């Protein structure tokens, strides 16, 4: 994808 | 929805001179921004926070702030545009460059990942990045005589956010970065990872989108062959970009297609254009469009993998997004082709489902159809032929079918129209 959050499991 | 208080108490506790209360404060920042439903980004936007975020990234006296405030603008970075931009403005990317060096791995890959999704956003972003001086230092994070040394989340990390460094157009990435980063690419593209091989088709897809220079520069690397490796592989997440890029490279000129064929793409065809999924049968026969705007010895490799029949069926039986490619691969073809390539064409059934698809709602796709039918007359002409090719179109009620264009409300659809019935129906 061209942005993506970090985010826990 | 208590996320008001929870941004003011954070507020109050990133202006403490504790910094074991300025780290806490980032920490409960980070937990709010990495929600998976609606992340409250514009209020800690709008709580003025960012400037102290990027602040804290340059603070080397405390790792663990440095990482919670890299993640914390990873992520307002992923949201929309505005909100990039206000990381971008708070002076971010500079600031995320000198982490990339950081001898603490899961700061320096924070840092990756943030500037991916601001590379992201566009070429005046991506552009930016690269002008800060990005590339050297994440070419240098993956230079390591074994890629299998790092872990695979960082490997994949690294590729997603140097694929956006070869992302957009207008304008198109710096040639130099280009230059820089597509070595790496290449190296890349006989890795072992899924998600890997699939980000860096996707890279090498946005830099053979362009003009023919672009795409000179990855012919040039030797690629292609692998590309057309990973064309016929199995997961779909590798093959939808392998497809793009070499349907990107024969839109190129005549000598970077034969690069194509050369390394045997064709042979792939007869799986793709069968392919379920109707998007690869799609730019599957779009690329053959390209390939039959080509030379007559670039037709003739269509023909001799046994392509024609399979053309023919798509034109036939596929959804109309795709017939639509089908109808210009078809015209493409009878508008460079011999008579010979052009007469196998008709023998293999392209009559019928080509006059069938001139009921279609879709008035450019109606005026391609009767180039092509022009193109089909001429090679006709040159056989003394006109009239048995006629008698055929009237026998399969296709004459009726261009008669009845004669009502249509586009005027070159009336004058293409009523030219092949005055020429070859009087």
């Amino acid at each position: 994808p061209v942005k993506k959050p970090k985010i826990r499991r | 929805g208590t996320v008001n208080w929870s941004v003011d108490d954070i507020v109050k506790g990133i202006n403490s001179s504790n910094v074991e209360n300025q780290l806490q404060a980032t920490q409960a920042a980070r937990k709010l921004l990495s929600r998976e439903k609606q992340p409250p980004i514009d209020n800690i936007i709008r709580a003025g926070l960012i400037p102290k975020f990027v602040s804290f990234l340059g603070r080397t006296d405390c790792s663990p702030i440095q990482f919670e405030s890299a993640w914390a603008l990873t992520n307002i970075a992923s949201g929309t545009s505005e909100q990039t931009k206000a990381v971008v403005d708070g002076g971010a990317i500079p600031a995320f460059i000198s982490l990339l060096a950081s001898p603490h791995a899961h700061i320096s890959e924070q840092a990756v990942w943030a500037l991916g999704n601001i590379a992201g956003d566009g070429s005046v972003f991506r552009d930016l990045v690269i002008k800060y001086g990005a590339v050297d230092p994440l070419l240098a994070l993956l230079a390591v005589p074994d890629m299998s040394s790092l872990a695979c989340g960082y490997l994949r990390n690294l590729t997603w956010t140097l694929s956006n460094l070869c992302r957009n157009k207008n304008p198109a990435p710096p040639i130099d970065a280009v230059e820089q980063i597509l070595p790496t690419l290449v190296r890349l593209l006989h890795h072992d990872d899924p998600e890997v091989l699939a980000d860096t088709c996707w890279a090498i897809s946005y830099l053979t989108d362009g003009p023919n220079e672009r795409i000179g520069m990855v012919v040039k690397t030797g690629v292609v062959p692998q590309l057309v490796k990973l064309l016929g592989a199995s997961e779909l997440p590798i093959v939808t970009p392998a497809l793009r890029a070499i349907g990107n490279i024969v839109t190129g000129t005549d000598e970077q297609t034969q690069v194509v064929i050369d390394a045997g793409a064709l042979a792939v065809f007869p799986s793709l254009l069968t392919n379920p999924k109707t998007n690869i049968q799609k730019e599957a026969t779009w690329t053959m469009s390209n390939i039959t705007a080509g030379r007559q010895d670039q037709i003739q490799q269509v023909v001799n993998h046994g392509l024609v029949p399979f053309l023919v069926s798509v034109l036939s039986k596929a959804d109309f997004k795709t017939q639509k490619e089908a109808v210009w691969a078809v015209t493409n073809y009878t508008s460079g082709g011999t008579v010979e390539q052009i007469v196998y064409l008709v023998h293999c059934g392209i009559i019928e489902p080509l006059m069938n698809l001139l009921t279609a709602k879709d008035t450019k796709i109606i005026l391609v159809i009767l180039d092509a039918i022009s193109n089909i007359f001429q090679a006709a002409e040159k056989l003394g032929e006109t009239e048995k090719l006629s008698i055929m179109i009237e026998e399969c009620g296709g004459l009726d079918k261009i008669e009845a264009l004669q009502n249509h409300e586009n005027e070159s659809v009336y004058k293409a129209s009523l030219s092949l019935i005055e020429k070859y129906f009087s």
